DNA sequence: CACGGCTCGGCCCGGCG
DNA sequence: CGCCGGGCCGAGCCGTG
């Protein structure tokens, strides 16, 4: 029996879309600290970790702690119906429904039957990540879209003070180098030579929904999963975990 | 209770060739202004000398004589002339064809159609890729426009059919079918089955032989057929309207020809009401004389005046008399003698006699007591075949109950089997946990294995050069085409049932033989492609207790 | 015979001649009789609405291919509710009321 | 002195990527026939009699009077009243060839299997047909060097189609085989043979498998694929350790569902890998024993040769083997009853002319030399299956070919069917 | 009368069924057919056609399309392998399966009767005819469509020796056979029409068939 | 072994698209004077003549003269990945590859395997062109899009001081007149009555990619091919040659 | 006899503009 | 606000089971 009030519903709908393009259902671990999400793709190739501290909400009213079970598709269509500045509200009382209130010029109320979600909890804390880089959003977004031309597996190469991406197919070749000197490369933390490869499809699901004013974190080691991260209103950030190939 | 739509939906019998595109939509070919090359028949206005594939003249409006063609000398002869020549050329020893591969201007024709019938707002007008009838005489376009305008589909003879699973009845409570007792007094139904005078909407009347209670589907479609037949009477033939149907309950009393598949003699019937289910009821003499088995058979139901106005043998395909056929003749009077056999065994007793029930216990074969219980063979010849039947058990409604099977609201095989075998845990009788799977599980094994065996022996085929080379051309190009060859039985097919079949094995006690067969077929699917789809994407959470690996660890 | 083939999605309702399947009642309702059966609509609902008014369930005793058609007077299923109570469910509307708690369908009832 | 010369694990293949998965496959078969055409083409162009080779697409540039040779894949093969009408296709284009009834190799062209690589010498009519006079199959060297004799006689033995676990398995006869190798023999001659046999080979179906055909379950004495291979291990374990065994899958083993077959699935076939004195080889495989070239196949395609060649009947299975040796390819049919797995590079092609050819899988014993080649079909150990009855099959179980290494020849056709 | 004629035949058939029933009136009408009471048909094969069609029509009560969709043709052939004598050859088609075995089986009876009325000879197949036919049985049952009753080969040769008329027609599937190019069988493919009429017909319903023989007293079927 | 530097990659990609929509492969006759292109449709109905003087390039470095052979489709996808102001670079050394360097916010390098092109050179100099007209781009673009409604063959009529276009189908009629008095008709050079007809499809392939600030030249005579032209950065202009119908 | 996968146009966008 | 490149869906369209 809670209520929640979040402003800028279009943003929240965007991020919920982001989580949506990989999994179809998911549960929301609502605690008085904040709203939490954590789930994995069907393929067991990517891990979506959503963290929402209550501070971000214009109002945050939780009485206890409970897990919501919702159809990410239905919620995605619903939240997608919100716009730029209309206010989002999330209410839940006794009954087994979630009430979404979009109030901008007017109030609109939706109800979503909650669905049971068999939870498979796999918490994966910090791991041996050789290199760690921060980079503007549109840099990586452009890059992935480029590797979409020539292949389906994008290879990452992290060298001392230099970050380079690449991909090769039958004939064509794609390369994207950039270093700290370059503008888009905000930071590089080189411990040593790192190299990996990742499913360009999964990356495309990842980086869609990124403007130029989007900073992204990338930790990873030689032939091991990437962990990507980026903040949301500077408090609650999302983190993906992508297993490499080969 | 669907409609009868040809496989490519049709709405007019007029050959268009490729000129309409994929769905052979004539109106695209019109507005795109293309020109067609399709075998057709032309008629010639004797008065004026106009030529065109229509029946009446544009110049003067008289009937136009058929034009015959020599396939050698391409000679054209009006009908009476080719009648003299016995339809064989004078300077060619060949038979005169009625048709010829010709040049059609869909634009001016369709314009003449809209001009004739005064209808312009057709979304599309799906035609026929090619006349298959012998004459290859095309239907007039006007009728196609009227079909499209009302959105009713056509079948190969020119009649509009409506499949419905048929079930029997012999007595009905006018509550059930939604009919006023005064109306039933207008159809002839005087007295209910015990002879008492019909006064109330809860007395069981006896269905007379050729009445039928249509499903409201059939109402909702045959209504459209009624508006069609009106607009065809008036706009095209110039006659008074005939049905004036506005709700479905206007049809009550209008005859429908019930026709089977596989036969060519339909039975005239009368409509007397509607129910809600998807099954068109009828007196079993009807369903028998239509040759049905009523062990689930499905039948066609067209309106009378439609089949009269729109049928002609000339449209009948020439060679493949298939599973459906057309009302070559219609019966107008049941006689249960020459109906069928399977009717002749019905039990028409009001209650099974005591002697029977005691007579079962020693398992007497049925013919040892046929003389006791009345039947239909025990009333043939007499006039009281039609007069009075009976029935042991009342229902409350003929339609009460879930009116659409849960089978059709189930999309994915993955959970198809989860419902199908969801049930069998519920019942005592089925004992899934070992045999609903294994029977069904055996079916899963066969399809996957068959596909796997076949895959390595398949054929190839292009979208545009249908010609599929029993082998890949090293180039990957194609004849006529400069394109690519698609794979016939795609790898998405081989893997289509592994999820389910693996599910069943991980859940339900199934004989080890089939389990090892399935895990083994998993390994075969992988090692069949260990050199085209290499193992690339590692996964981070390994072994969620898969039965294959955890089996092998034994 | 009927259990020879099981297409996916086609439920099996009772093993051959097994007590718990369609208890048999000679007779011929208004609808049935030519070649169809009758059946208590309750048993059409408690099987999660697979059966309808006309779904050809393949039989075994009288002959392959019986259509189904409602007959409300014969006796529908006996079920076991989730809370352990045993309930005789003869009529339609009661079946709609308790379809959700059906923990076990002991007896498919008449045919 | 053995050597696992040719092995399909020994070579590595790489898929050439071009969202749709099917496009990658189709390409993969294309590459398959590609490497076919290159390999067999090269082999024909190692022929002295074959000169003036030309692209088929360039047959317009050659005169109607210049004698040219073409090497191509036989698309189709249509016989008529005046000869044969082929549609050969090389990497450039397609051409229709004709061979008159009265050419020397006309019988040869009669017995060629579709989808092979053949060579024609002749003259291209400008009408759109290549009138050929001489037929060419990759075939075999007619004059081959003898080899240096060995230090002394040493033998190897042929067997195949063990079909363990099937109740048809003539276990007793096989048991007297195992005694036979162990010196418990009845003549001094056989004791000298056994004294010097160092090599044993097994060419497929070493367990009757699972789900191989409708109703296999009725026949399985051991309906557990694990137990099939395991019990097979318990049979073969009794082999004297001073012999080496080579074993290759068939279409019944726990191996690939097409050909070629890299190896037994380790997960299922672990028990036989554990054998100390055995060496697990692929299908096909080639083993050089003292410089001797042993082609070993399980030979699915013999069913093809007899399937398409009326005039080759069973009980004489040396003939089809002669066909497959003559086209230098182990199953050049496609889409019939032999499955060819979409790899890039055809490994089936008989690259080097070997010394001896072992096959099986039809269980009809036979041996025949062709141009210095010892074709041989190590028949079986399975009595006739009911299923084999329904398809008109007649086994010759418990017939063991005995081979000397030196002359590369079969020497003694044991028969043990009296013990079954 | 309106399906397959000839003209006016209904008036007679109503009377003859009024006296004798269905089965008997069938054969009586056959007689008046060959006796020309309804006019001249022309060649002998046209009288064969008419009488066979009207016969089978009256027998199935005209509610099916066997008399039209099924019986492809009717011909008069000669035992050119045996003695060059005449016999009657029936050409079915696949859609005959639609009208079930019984109507199929009755097609045999009329085929036997008509040729007798036309003074024709029994059929006398050679062993290549017979064995090709049984081959058609095994292949057609094996791959094309499972017969309702699958008869043994000996039963098949039994019928092959004991049906005085030829059960044939145009081949229905692209399935080549082994007894190729038999005298008179102008195709080497499976004839599902002849096959089904053979197996699911006289075989599958021989009981009811000899019931009609008994109701008609037609000799040659013991 | 050259290098080339062109600014405004999006523009160049646009024109390369323009050439792309008619032919699928083509060769670039690079000379120290400039980059040249010349090719014809498969249908032999249109002739694309590209002329690029070296002056247009911010840097132009050719050492000798050579012909490039490239897949117009692959190059089209590549160049299409450039944006408004990012800089384009074209490099080629010993190997048989073309290196495309898109450097705006960052540098991105692509490589394209060059393809042999069987050259069929047909040079067609000035021909008898009765009328010659200049007109704004969007005028003709609108006009062609209009004739797309009623027919597939657009008819052109040039009279003294007046230019008129038209097309007729089954019942619909389309007409577009304009003269020197009108704004969009910059110039008319009437020698005498000219009339022709052209494939509306081909014209649609032609005029796509034209803003209002686009001047177009049109020379043609009675029942003979049109020659269209328009400049690119005022130095290197493109010229199409369309055969008439009937 | 009947299902799913696969590819194809036709609307329905979100982002560039 | 328009366009245009992608997205999502309804349509064949096949195949095979
Ligand atoms: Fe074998
Ligand atoms: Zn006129
Ligand atoms: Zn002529
Ligand atoms: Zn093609
Ligand atoms: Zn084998």
């Amino acid at each position: 029996p809670f209520e929640i009030v979040f402003e800028g519903a279009k943003e929240f709908a965007q991020l919920i879309e982001t989580a949506s393009r990989l999994i179809d259902e998911a549960a929301f671990k609502v605690t008085e600290e904040g709203i939490s999400m954590r789930a994995m793709d069907p393929s067991r190739v990517v891990l979506i970790d959503l963290n929402l501290p209550a501070s971000i909400f214009s109002k945050y009213e939780v009485d206890g702690e409970e897990t919501i079970g919702v159809n990410m598709d239905h919620l995605k269509k619903v939240l997608k119906r919100g716009k730029a500045k209309e206010t989002l509200i999330l209410r839940k009382g006794e009954e087994n429904f979630l009430e979404i209130s979009l109030q901008g010029t007017a109030t609109r109320t939706f109800k979503l039957p909650l669905i049971d979600v068999e939870e498979i909890e796999v918490d994966l804390p910090e791991l041996p990540f050789t290199a760690k880089v921060v980079i503007l959003g549109d840099v990586i977004k452009e890059a992935v879209k480029d590797a979409s031309l020539v292949s389906d597996s994008m290879k990452f190469i992290a060298k001392e003070n230099e970050f380079t991406m690449r991909a090769e197919g039958e004939t064509q070749e794609v390369e994207v180098k950039l270093t700290l000197e370059d503008e888009g490369l905000l930071d590089i933390e080189v411990q040593e030579e790192t190299k990996s490869a990742y499913g360009i499809s999964y990356l495309s699901d990842m980086v869609k929904g990124l403007g130029k004013a989007d900073e992204v974190t990338i930790k990873f080691g030689n032939e091991m999963p990437m962990q990507m991260e980026y903040y949301i209103r500077d408090e609650g950030r999302l983190i993906f975990l992508l297993a490499p190939r080969v | 209770a669907k409609e009868r739509k040809m496989k490519p939906p049709v709405q007019v019998l007029f050959p268009i060739g490729l000129a309409g595109g994929s769905s052979r939509d004539i109106k695209k070919a019109a507005e795109e202004g293309k020109v067609a090359e399709v075998e057709i028949a032309f008629f010639k206005c004797p008065k004026c000398g106009h030529v065109g594939p229509e029946h009446l003249c544009p110049n003067c409006g008289t009937r136009k004589e058929l034009l015959w063609v020599c396939p050698r000398c391409n000679a054209e002869y009006p009908e009476s002339q080719a009648e003299g020549y016995n339809y064989t050329c004078p300077k060619c020893n060949v038979k005169l064809r009625p048709y010829a591969k010709r040049k059609i201007r869909p634009s001016e024709l369709l314009n003449r159609a809209m001009e004739n019938v005064k209808v312009y707002g057709v979304d599309k007008l799906k035609g026929v890729m090619g006349m298959t009838s012998g004459w290859k005489m095309p239907e007039p376009l006007e009728k196609g426009l009227l079909r499209a305008k009302n959105d009713v589909y056509v079948f190969k003879d020119g009649t509009i059919r409506f499949d419905a699973t048929d079930a029997p009845i012999t007595h009905f409570r006018p509550r059930e079918i939604g009919v006023s007792v005064e109306k039933l007094r207008e159809l002839g139904y005087t007295h209910d089955f015990e002879g008492k005078p019909l006064v109330s909407e809860d007395q069981i009347v006896e269905l007379k032989p050729q009445d039928i209670i249509l499903s409201k589907e059939a109402g909702r479609y045959l209504l459209k057929v009624a508006k069609f037949v009106d607009d065809l009477l008036e706009k095209f033939y110039g006659l008074p309207r005939f049905y004036n149907a506005e709700k479905m309950e206007d049809l009550i009393g209008h005859l429908v020809i019930g026709l089977a598949p596989h036969t060519s003699a339909g039975i005239v019937g009368r409509i007397i009401g509607f129910v809600d289910a998807l099954v068109g009821y009828a007196h079993p003499y009807f369903h028998a004389a239509k040759r049905r088995n009523c062990d689930g058979d499905e039948d066609a139901v067209m309106l009378l005046l439609d089949a009269l106005l729109n049928f002609s043998r000339y449209y009948l395909p020439e060679k493949r008399g298939g599973k459906m056929d057309a009302p070559l003749v219609i019966t107008t009077r049941l006689d249960p003698r020459e109906v069928d056999s399977e009717v002749h065994n019905m039990d028409i007793v009001r209650y099974y006699p005591l002697e029977f029930y005691e007579a079962t216990y020693e398992l007497k074969s049925p013919k040892e007591l046929v003389g006791v219980i009345e039947r239909v063979e025990d009333r043939l010849g007499k006039p009281e075949m039609y007069y009075g039947l009976k029935f042991t058990h009342d229902t409350d409604d003929i339609a009460l109950g879930p009116k659409m099977s849960l089978y059709k609201q189930l999309g994915d095989m993955e959970e198809k089997v989860r419902r199908q075998l969801e049930v069998a845990k519920r019942i005592r009788a089925v004992d899934e946990h070992g045999v609903a799977e294994k029977i069904l599980n055996s079916h899963l094994i066969p399809d996957l294995r068959g596909n796997l065996r076949s895959f390595t022996r398949q054929e190839f085929r292009c979208v545009k050069c249908n010609t599929k080379f029993r082998r890949p051309p090293l180039n990957g190009k194609c004849p006529v085409c400069g394109g690519k060859i698609v794979l016939t039985v795609s790898k998405g097919a081989i893997e289509k049932y592994l999820g389910t079949a693996k599910m069943l094995v991980t859940e339900y006690n199934v004989k080890n033989y089939t389990r090892q067969r399935i895990c083994l077929t998993e390994r075969d699917i992988d090692s069949l492609f260990e050199n085209v789809f290499p193992e690339t994407q590692l996964t981070l959470i390994v072994n969620p207790n898969d039965i294959c690996q955890r089996l092998v660890m034994a | 015979k009927y259990a020879k083939e099981v297409i996916g999605g086609r439920p099996l309702f009772s093993d051959p001649s097994k007590p718990g399947g369609f208890r048999l009642r000679y007779g011929r309702s208004r609808a049935s009789g030519f070649a169809t059966w009758g059946i208590n609509p309750a048993t059409m609902i408690l099987v999660d609405e697979f059966l309808a008014i006309g779904t050809q369930l393949k039989t075994e005793r009288p002959g392959k291919g019986a259509v189904v058609t409602p007959v409300t007077t014969i006796e529908g299923p006996i079920v076991k509710l989730k809370d352990g109570s045993v309930l005789r469910v003869d009529d339609y509307n009661l079946a709609l009321k308790v379809r959700e708690d059906v923990e076990e369908i002991l007896y498919l009832g008449d045919a | 002195n053995y050597e696992v010369k040719f092995d399909v694990r020994q070579v590595k293949l790489r898929p050439p990527k071009v969202g749709k998965e099917g496009e990658i496959i189709v390409e993969a078969y294309a590459s398959l026939f590609k490497s076919r055409l290159s390999k067999l083409k090269r082999i024909l162009r190692e022929n002295p009699e074959i000169s003036n080779v030309v692209d088929i697409g360039k047959l317009n540039y050659v005169s109607g009077d210049e004698e040219v040779t073409i090497i191509g894949l036989v698309n189709s093969k249509r016989e008529t009243n005046r000869g044969l009408i082929f549609e050969v296709e090389d990497k450039t284009g397609i051409v229709k060839v004709f061979l008159p009834k009265d050419s020397e190799d006309y019988r040869e062209a009669f017995k060629v299997l579709p989808d092979a690589v053949v060579a024609f010498k002749g003259f291209y009519s400008k009408k759109g047909i290549f009138f050929a006079n001489k037929f060419y199959l990759p075939d075999v060297p007619l004059y081959r060097k003898q080899k240096p004799p060995l230090e002394e006689k040493v033998y190897a033995i042929l067997i195949s189609d063990i079909h363990v676990g099937s109740r048809e398995f003539c276990e007793k006869a096989f048991l007297k085989f195992l005694e036979w190798l162990n010196g418990h023999v009845e003549s001094k001659e056989e004791e000298e043979i056994v004294s010097r046999v160092k090599y044993l080979i097994i060419a497929g179906d070493v367990v009757d498998g699972i789900g191989i055909y409708p109703g296999q379950y009725s026949d399985l004495v051991i309906p557990d694929i694990f137990d099939q291979y395991e019990a097979l291990a318990n049979l073969l374990a009794n082999v004297p350790e001073h012999i080496t065994m080579f074993i290759g899958p068939g279409n019944a083993d726990a191996a690939r569902p097409a050909i070629p077959q890299p190896e037994f699935y380790k997960e299922y076939a672990k028990p036989i890998y554990k054998l100390k004195n055995a060496i697990i080889i692929s299908n096909p495989a080639v083993i050089r024993l003292h410089g001797r070239d042993f082609l070993i196949a399980h030979g699915r395609g013999i069913e093809d040769v007899v399937s398409f060649v009326p005039g080759l009947t069973h009980h004489k299975p040396g003939l089809p083997m002669v066909e497959l040796l003559k086209m230098r390819h182990l199953a050049p049919t496609f889409g019939g009853k032999v499955p060819i797995a979409p790899d890039p590079e055809d490994l089936l092609v008989i690259e080097e002319v070997p010394d001896l050819v072992q096959m099986g899988h039809v269980h009809v014993y036979d041996a025949v030399v062709y141009r210095g080649v010892q074709l041989v079909n190590s028949a079986t150990w399975q009595a006739q299956t009911e299923f084999q009855k329904m398809v008109n099959i007649v086994p010759t179980p418990a017939k063991v070919p005995v081979v000397d290494v030196e002359s590369a020849r079969v020497v003694k056709v044991l028969d043990f069917s009296g013990w079954c | 009368e309106s399906l397959v004629g000839p003209p006016g035949v209904a008036k007679r058939i109503r009377e003859l069924v009024k006296e004798y029933g269905k089965e008997i009136a069938a054969l009586k009408i056959v007689d008046e057919i060959i006796e020309g009471k309804f006019g001249d048909l022309g060649s002998r094969e046209k009288y064969a056609e008419q009488a066979v069609r009207t016969a089978l029509a009256i027998l199935t009560e005209g509610i099916v399309s066997a008399p039209i969709e099924g019986i492809a043709n009717v011909k008069i052939k000669r035992n050119t392998w045996a003695d060059n004598s005449e016999y009657l050859a029936l050409y079915y088609a696949g859609p005959i399966r639609s009208s079930g075995g019984t109507a199929q089986a009755l097609s045999v009876l009329v085929g036997d009767y008509v040729r007798r009325k036309l003074g024709l000879d029994r059929f006398k197949p050679s062993e290549k005819h017979i064995e090709r036919m049984v081959e058609e049985v095994d292949l057609y049952h094996r791959a094309v469509t499972r017969l309702q009753y699958h008869p043994s080969p000996e039963e098949v040769r039994l019928a092959m020796r004991n049906i005085p008329i030829e059960i044939t027609g145009e081949a229905t599937d692209d399935v080549e056979v082994s007894h190729r190019d038999v005298p008179g069988v102008e195709t080497n493919q499976l004839r599902g029409g002849a096959i089904l009429v053979l197996a699911e017909g006289v075989l599958q319903k021989a009981k009811k068939l000899v019931k009609y023989i008994d109701k008609m007293g037609i000799e040659g079927w013991e």
